[PDB]
C-alpha cells in the first residue's frame, strides 16, 4: 500500500471544499433574505431587479 | 380663511404625517428580516466547529 | 372630457413593464411590431405567443 | 476549512447591522405620527412643510 | 434638552457600548482556536515517543 499519498483524504478534502463554498452562499441568502446578494448569482437578474427597484421607487 | 386653512393643513399633511397602515408593513419587513440574520448569524458561528473533531 | 380623453392617451403612452411599452400596439396580431414569446419548457421550442391589443383612444 | 475567519458570519452580522438601523427608522416614523422627523429623511419635503406650518399659523 | 439628551446619548452609545453580535463572532473565533492549539499541543507531546522504540 503507497504511504506518501493519501488519493482517498485527498478527494475527500475536494469535496468538502465545494461543499462548504455552498454551505456559504446559502447562509449569505437566508441571513440577507435575498436570492441574489452579490454579482453573479443571476446577472440578467439583478439587472432586471435593480430597474423594478428604480421604477417601484 | 378658513377655507385656505383647511386646504393648506390638508396639503401639509399629505408630506409630513405618516400612513400608519403603509407604515407598520416596512416595520414588519425588517422585524423578521432582522430575526432572519440573528437566526443565520449562529448557524454561521456553529459552522467552524465541524473540524474540530 | 379633454381630461379625460388626455389621460387614456396618457396611460397607453406611459404603460410599461421593464421598459417595455405594452398599451401602444407592440404585441397586437394585425401590424405588430414585436413578439412576446413566454419560452415555458426545457427544450428549444416550448415557447408559447401572447397578444394585447392597442388601447389609445 | 479556515478556521481563523468566519466570512459567512460577517456577512450575517454586517446585513444583520443594516436591517436593525432601518428598523430603528420605522420606530420613529411610527411613534411620533410624522413621515418626516430628522434633516436627510426628505430635505425638500422638510423645507415646503415648514413653509406650510408657517402659513397654517 | 431632552432632544439634546439623547442625540449626546446616541453618539456615546455609538462609541462605549459594544456590538453583541459582531462581539459573539469574535468570541466564537478565538475559542475554537483554543480548541485546535489544545489538540494540537497534545500531538506535540506525543511525538517525542516515537523514537524510543
Amino acid at each position: 500500500m503507497i504511504i506518501n499519498h493519501n488519493v482517498s483524504a485527498i478527494f475527500a478534502h475536494r469535496t468538502l471544499k465545494s461543499n462548504d463554498a455552498n454551505l456559504s452562499k446559502d447562509i449569505e441568502k437566508l441571513s440577507s433574505g435575498m436570492r441574489i446578494n452579490k454579482a453573479g448569482d443571476d446577472a440578467s437578474g439583478l439587472a432586471v431587479s435593480e430597474k423594478m427597484r428604480t421604477q417601484i421607487a | 380663511l378658513m377655507n385656505a386653512y383647511e386646504n393648506t393643513q390638508a396639503s401639509e399633511s399629505r408630506i409630513r404625517d405618516t400612513d400608519m397602515a403603509e407604515q407598520m408593513t416596512s416595520f414588519t419587513r425588517y422585524q423578521i428580516l432582522t430575526q432572519a440574520a440573528t437566526s443565520m448569524l449562529a448557524q454561521a458561528n456553529m459552522k467552524s466547529q465541524s473540524v474540530m473533531r | 372630457v379633454s381630461q379625460l380623453v388626455d389621460e387614456i392617451d396618457r396611460i397607453a403612452s406611459q404603460a410599461e413593464f421593464n421598459k417595455m411599452k405594452l398599451l401602444t400596439g407592440a404585441f397586437a396580431r394585425l401590424n405588430p411590431t414585436a413578439s412576446m414569446w413566454f419560452h415555458i419548457g426545457a427544450n428549444m421550442h416550448q415557447r408559447e405567443r401572447v397578444y394585447i391589443e392597442t388601447m389609445n383612444t
